[PDB]
């Protein structure tokens, strides 16, 4: 289990990520940094108006050398160490040596001036019941 | 080593490799203009060359891609042109040339590139409106907003107007330069994130944009008219410079420095527990100190003194205040950059998570 988790991680790469306004389709944020990498506190600077969005459409582009049965994410939104939201997203079967674009809808308030730099998204990378990695991104609302 | 003319110093997140100490210069060339956006930076040199670095996620560096950049990079495409000025917004860059051409690259969601559309670009595209007739004195750019100020005092703005931040009244946005006039020559322009301000030749300050957090410096009864430029009459003395940040504004007069808006990180410089003000307040701490230049980041501020010393205040994250390598604390009063005490600070620009300084040693 521990060796299999390391094998998946060594062959996994997040190529890019975008955030779109679900109604207009306009990109609010886009990045090329691999935010999935564990042990490093990543940072993202998003427009403060994202908090006014009813729904946000996220696209994740990832590559994986290893086959996966049920690639899925558990995400917790922490504000000053307090969990505000818990999200669950399921991709499913990952064909070995493939690159995939995964689209997910995130549905929605505290002011941006307080949230900025104080919000952490904790992402747990799972294949079925196997925890592959845990990564974190600190959010800035500017 | 470093030439007698000095070096460019970077603080905070410039996205350089490691290491890469955060200091550079140019062979037989000198920096003449600095600009910083939310996550990127521009350096214009005396040989009329343009160097870009920082984030390239929207193609705001104009290098022909959206790939990561980890060092100052010369814009090859603009080499036939004589680059004079640059402005960096949230996700876009504006450039003006001596021959009369103005160029733009990067994000374009609200028409901030001035190209007549909303499609993002990764190379510098000419804005056809501007010709050799328009002698550009100053460029400015905020969050999806753009501005150009000419030598004879005409102001042109474009991009987002959803909160009145480009002063075009009822219009939601424009994708081409539009003139903003109150019937007076404009001497200074600053585009903040969601608000903008200009100074007239007779020393009057005009503000417009999002009527939130007190950043316009206007009394309550005038906040409804935020979509058109309005006079800040509460400042009695003649205004010389204005710098607009994320949620705050900084004003230089021939008597004092004024700040207003949000200051939860110390960016107002008005003391440890003064978190905000809706009316302009004098920074009393530097009342005896003459200030020659003001610069505004998203949530920090820099001031160059009469003799080329620098004071900074605001959010200290990643060392962007330029005070110490180990210090990342927020500063609520203007604090001397003692690391530059043996230096003349000649140019400064403040971004979202970084600051760029041109300084020369004694």
């Amino acid at each position: 289990k521990d060796e299999r988790a390391r094998e998946i991680l060594r062959g996994f790469k997040l190529n890019w990520m975008n955030l779109r306004d679900a109604e207009t389709g306009k990109i609010l944020w886009q990045g090329t940094e691999d935010l999935s990498v564990p042990g490093v506190e990543h940072e993202a600077r998003v427009p403060k108006k994202i908090l006014k969005c009813k729904a946000v459409s996220r696209e994740l582009n990832f590559s994986s050398t290893e086959q996966m049965e049920k690639f899925r994410l558990e995400q917790k939104v922490y504000f000053k160490g307090q969990c505000l939201e818990e999200w669950f997203f399921e991709f499913g079967f990952v064909i070995p040596n493939s690159t995939n674009t995964w689209q997910s809808l995130i549905e929605a308030m505290m002011p941006a001036s307080v949230l900025t730099g104080n919000v952490i998204i904790e992402t747990k990378f799972f294949d079925d019941d196997l925890l592959v990695s845990t990564s974190r991104v600190r959010l800035f609302y500017v | 080593l470093m030439p007698d003319s000095g070096a460019v110093f970077t603080f905070g997140k410039s996205k350089f490799a490691e290491n890469n100490p955060g200091k550079f210069w140019f062979k037989n060339d000198v920096p003449v203009h600095l600009s910083c956006g939310d996550e990127h930076s521009a350096v214009v040199t005396g040989n009329n060359k343009l160097y870009m670095f920082g984030s390239n996620n929207w193609g705001q560096l104009g290098l022909g891609s959206k790939s990561a950049i980890s060092k100052p990079t010369c814009v090859k495409a603009l080499k036939p042109e004589k680059v004079k000025l640059a402005a960096c917004g949230r996700n876009h860059t504006l450039v003006s040339t001596e021959g009369g051409n103005v160029y733009a690259t990067g994000g374009n969601n609200e028409g901030q590139l001035g190209l007549g559309d909303t499609e993002e670009r990764n190379t510098f595209h000419v804005i056809s409106f501007f010709t050799s007739e328009h002698k550009i004195k100053q460029l400015s750019a905020g969050s999806n907003t753009s501005a150009a100020l000419t030598e004879d005092g005409r102001l042109f703005m474009w991009g987002d107007n959803s909160e009145g931040q480009i002063g075009l009244k009822n219009v939601s946005n424009v994708c081409v330069p539009q003139q903003v006039t109150i019937g007076k020559p404009v001497s200074w322009i600053s585009c903040g994130y969601y608000h903008s301000a200009f100074v007239t030749t007779d020393g009057e300050l005009y503000v417009f944009g999002e009527p939130e957090n007190g950043k316009l410096g206007l009394p309550n009864q005038l906040l409804g008219n935020h979509r058109t430029p309005q006079l800040v009459s509460e400042i009695p003395e003649k205004v010389i410079q204005v710098a607009c940040g994320g949620e705050h504004t900084v004003v230089l007069t021939e008597n004092a420095v004024y700040t207003f808006g949000l200051g939860q990180f110390g960016q107002l410089g008005l003391g440890t527990f003064l978190f905000e003000t809706s009316e302009p307040k004098v920074i009393e701490n530097i009342r005896d100190q003459t200030i020659s230049y003001i610069s505004c980041g998203e949530n920090h501020t820099a001031l160059i003194t009469d003799i080329g010393l620098m004071y900074t205040f605001g959010d200290g994250r990643h060392g962007k205040l330029g005070l110490g390598l180990e210090n990342f604390t927020n500063h609520f009063i203007p604090t001397l950059c003692s690391n530059f005490l043996r230096f003349i600070v000649k140019l400064v620009a403040c971004g979202g998570c970084h600051m760029v300084v041109f300084a020369a040693p004694h």
